[PDB]
């Protein structure tokens, strides 16, 4: 797999 | 013993160590044995079966016919039982059991419980339907349809006894047939072409098939019945007449089911090794295909035990039964409004096959898509949508192994064509299940001209946008972003210019992050965008930015409507516009619309509930009266949001409609282009996708918008969903 | 009326998984399970982006969220995920059709869960990543490599 592990750091009215 | 009951009728027909006829016997015998106290659980699971298991009826019946020839008395309150299940099912619209039950009455004279004059004495009030007036086509197509489908069963045992009354009924239904409205039929095709075969309206070909058996002495080689093993004790058997049948009236209430047009792929020249396929036009291929439709009718959601099911399919003689499941699956997925199921179901429900038949089905599989992407041409665009999400995802569960170059003839035509479109879209689709460096790879060098691009963010008041980029990562307010947007020269479009760019291209990394970006400033968005053309303005920066990643764009626009950034008319308007125009015909588009309309048909059915569960509440009980007004209030102004989002629609379609039309006949050029097929069809798709909605507003789409003034290429398409219910 | 044979629902049924950290009775997870609209997802790649998890699980409903499951120290994808929409309906369509399929060549499983908590996302193996990776001997070049 040529690509990174991604790194995920930081109301329905309708 | 009311459950050990239950389980002893379903088990009878399925897998045995004996055989059909003996536990046939055995239960006849143990049933009858359970008339003293259960006469009532009996009767009520007889009819249960009979209504909801119609793949296994001449098994059902022919233990009824045992019965009643053991107690006749059981056979008289049986034939009651379903006359009054069978009124009961057509009061309550449930019209597709209704034929099980007729078809279950139909084969009860083959097993000596009905008299053969009191079916024809039904059947011919059936037909009398067909000389009611001031009622629509489809309650009369129903009542032939319920007696033509009935035939393969009974056909021979009522022409033998009665064929005076028989050839008036097919004289009165043979002239029925004749002047019937055939506006639907263009609407429910899955091929315009009739080459290598006539997509046929379902009661012309019943007809013709009818027209065969009757020619052939009605003699069918298909239909496996029991109780011809059990002659000796069925012809001493007394019989019983059902009382005389008044078809339940039409009332407004009434919801007779659509027309229908069969799907057709295969003839015997497609399998020449195994068993001669039964051809168009023959019986046995109309019960084979009802038989398969069924099993997948009672057997949906175990997705595994539907394969088997399947696979095991019986009957009298050989058939190649894996291009007949192959063909009946494709015939659900392709059907027109809708397939009876959801659409992945038959992408699982193919891999499960080719797990159970792994030597065989795959290599059919193969050959029916292979013969689907050659007749591309004249293939309905809903259809050719739900054939790219099939094998998009199909190919995805192995390993995107296909052999392309079977497919080369596409590179050298026009790119807006249906080839080329479909294996533009498709790899599209493969990349979004995968990522684009696997779709490279997977792909001859010769077709990664049709690859799609790599999904990247388009990032572009220059010293403005430089501010806001640092306000951001520093983790700034509402207030203080709000307060940066000030310094903005107006040619305020600029405003929401550097602000979307900027916001999104800060949270390009993934779905979730920007998702955040627009949570954490969704005042400002508000504020930004509360104008109907800061709305659209909105769209259209968002566009320009990721106008790579159609899935991005999609999800995007989603959230906006979810959160009331923009509103579904904003986004109707968005996609009809010029910036798009270039993207029209590709599948994303369409994706946003239905989706946007789907949001908008939730969102006032969940109104529409929140005021029953109040009305309920009012009638338990019996403030809350006063909370009743208002969502009658919200229910309505909800349904006339509904309403413009269609009439938007519409208008838009016959506004770029008529654009092309008038500069067709004027250039003196061809009216049926590549843009024309998508652009019209599109349109029919939005009557198919919600017809039950958009029959509401009949008499405003008669009066304001498809008018008798309009270019009867755009006519039709009204005309035909017109004659949906009609 | 019905028939229980063709009632029967078996790929909605409830796993024998139960949670710990859950903050109550078995009987009253149980009780949530049942209600839920919330799916843990199974067996990912920690390659495995958002783009193709709402791409597949799209294709049963409508999709109110996606929770990625991450590592509690590196804060990466550690190969699970939650997925919430807006219907039963439409979670028991997941729950039929794309458990035991495949997505980024891996057969992934899906369960029903109580309901999504701040926490639930972070692996709670020792190293950070699911217990799962800890124990196990096998080379996986999705999940990582070896085990920990
Ligand atoms: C295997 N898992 C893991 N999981 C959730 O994923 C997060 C962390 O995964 P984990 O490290 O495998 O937790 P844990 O369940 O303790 O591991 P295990 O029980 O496999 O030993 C938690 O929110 C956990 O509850 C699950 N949630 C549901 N509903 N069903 C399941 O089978 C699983």
């Amino acid at each position: 797999d040529p690509r990174a592990i991604v790194e995920y750091r930081d109301v329905d009215f309708f | 013993t009311e459950d050990h009951l239950e389980s002893l009728i379903c088990k009878v027909g399925e897998k045995s160590a004996c055989s059909l006829e003996s536990n046939l016997e055995g239960l006849a015998g143990v049933l009858e044995a359970d008339l003293p106290n259960y006469k009532s659980k009996i009767l009520r699971l007889l009819c249960t079966v009979a209504r909801l298991l119609p793949e296994k009826l001449t098994i059902y019946t022919t233990l009824v016919g045992l019965l009643n020839a053991r107690n006749y008395n059981f056979g008289g309150e049986f034939v009651e039982a379903m006359i009054r299940q069978l009124k009961e099912s057509l009061k309550a619209n449930n019209y597709n059991e209704a034929v099980y039950l007729v078809r279950f009455l139909s084969d009860l004279v083959n097993c000596h419980v009905i008299a053969a004059p009191s079916m024809v004495a039904m059947f011919e009030n059936f037909v009398s339907v067909t000389q009611e007036e001031d009622v629509p086509q489809v309650r009369r197509d129903w009542y032939v349809y319920a007696f033509l489908s009935s035939l393969p069963w009974v056909g021979k045992e009522l022409y033998e006894k009665k064929d005076a009354e028989m050839d008036r009924i097919f004289a009165n239904t043979e002239s029925y047939l004749k002047r019937r409205q055939k506006t639907h039929v263009p609407m429910l095709q899955v091929w315009t072409a009739d080459k290598p075969h006539p997509q046929e309206e379902y009661l012309d070909c019943l007809w013709a098939q009818i027209q065969k058996l009757k020619k052939d002495r009605w003699q069918e080689r298909h239909i496996l019945r029991p109780y011809l093993a059990f002659d000796s004790i069925l012809c001493e058997a007394l019989q019983h007449n059902l009382p005389p049948f008044t078809p339940p009236p039409h009332t407004e209430d009434s919801v007779y089911p659509m027309p229908r047009v069969i799907f057709r792929m295969f003839d015997y020249t497609d399998d020449p090794e195994g068993p001669v396929m039964p051809g168009s036009h023959s019986v046995e291929r109309f019960v084979i295909e009802e038989n398969l439709h069924c099993i997948i009718k009672s057997h949906w959601k175990e997705r595994k035990t539907c394969a088997a099911q399947l696979v095991s399919y019986p009957g009298k003689n050989k058939i190649p039964l894996n291009y007949h499941i192959v063909e009946v699956i494709f015939a659900e997925l392709f059907q027109l409004p809708a397939p009876p199921h959801i659409d992945v179901m038959y992408t699982t429900l193919l891999i499960e096959l080719c797990k159970l038949q792994p030597g065989s089905l795959p290599q059919v599989l193969a050959q029916a898509t292979e013969m689907l992407y050659m007749r591309l041409d004249t293939m309905n665009t809903t259809c050719v949508d739900r054939f790219i999400n099939w094998f998009s995802h199909h190919l995805s569960n192995f390993q995107f192994r296909w052999s392309w170059e079977d497919w080369s003839d596409c590179l050298s035509q026009d790119p807006e064509s249906p080839k080329p479109k479909f294996v533009r879209e498709v790899l599209e689709k493969c990349m979004r299940l995968s990522y684009h460096q696997r779709i490279l790879d997977i792909v001859p060098p010769t077709f990664s001209a049709l690859c799609p691009v790599n999904p990247t963010c388009i990032y572009k008041g220059h010293s403005v946008a430089l501010c806001l980029a640092v306000a951001f990562k520093s983790k700034a307010t509402n207030d203080e972003i709000f307060s940066i947007l000030k310094d903005v020269p107006n040619p305020n479009p600029l405003k929401i210019e550097v602000f979307v760019q900027t916001l999104l291209h800060l949270a390009a990394k993934s779905f979730s992050h920007s998702f955040s970006a627009l949570a954490k400033f969704h005042e400002v968005f508000k504020t930004l965008a509360e104008s109907d053309e800061g709305k659209l303005h909105v769209l259209r920066v968002m566009f320009e930015v990721w106008r790579n990643h159609p899935q991005m764009i999609a999800v995007l626009v989603d959230k906006m409507i979810r959160t009331q950034i923009v509103d579904c008319a904003a986004v109707a308007n968005w996609i009809f516009s010029s910036e798009l125009s270039r993207d029209f015909t590709r599948l994303f588009v369409w994706e946003i619309l239905h989706s946007t309309i789907r949001k908008m048909n939730k969102h006032v059915l969940k109104i529409q509930k929140e005021l029953e569960e109040a009305k309920e509440k009012l009638a338990r009980q019996h403030v809350l009266e006063e909370q009743i007004e208002r969502l009658q209030e919200k229910v309505e102004s909800a349904q006339s949001e509904q309403k413009n989002l269609f009439l938007v629609i519409f208008q838009r379609f016959i506004m770029i409609l008529t654009e092309h039309l008038v500069r067709c006949e004027t250039d003196g050029t061809s009216v049926l282009t590549p843009w024309y097929k998508n652009c019209i069809e599109r349109l029919q798709q939005i009557f198919l996708q919600h017809h039950q909605i958009i029959q509401q507003y009949m008499v405003t789409l008669e009066n304001l918008l498809f008018t008798a003034e309009l270019d009867p290429h755009i006519l039709a398409v009204f005309q035909q969903f017109c004659a949906l219910q009609a | 009326g019905l028939l229980k044979a063709l009632r029967s629902d078996s790929y909605v049924e409830l796993s024998q998984y139960r949670d710990q950290h859950f903050r109550g009775d078995n009987e009253e997870q149980e009780k949530l399970l049942k209600k839920s609209c919330t799916l843990y997802v199974g067996n990912l790649s920690f390659y495995t982006t958002e783009e193709q998890i709402y791409e597949l699980f799209s294709k049963s409903g409508d999709i109110k969220k996606i929770i990625m499951g991450l590592d509690k120290m590196k804060k990466t994808a550690c190969g699970f995920c939650f997925v919430e929409y807006y219907s039963r309906a439409d979670a028991e369509n997941a729950m039929r059709y794309i458990n035991g399929t495949r997505l980024d060549d891996r057969i992934i499983r899906t369960d029903w869960d109580a309901g999504f908590k701040e926490g639930r996302q972070y692996g709670r193996g020792r190293s950070g990543g699911q217990v799962r990776d800890e124990y196990r001997q096998d080379y996986d070049a999705g999940r990582g490599g070896y085990g920990k």
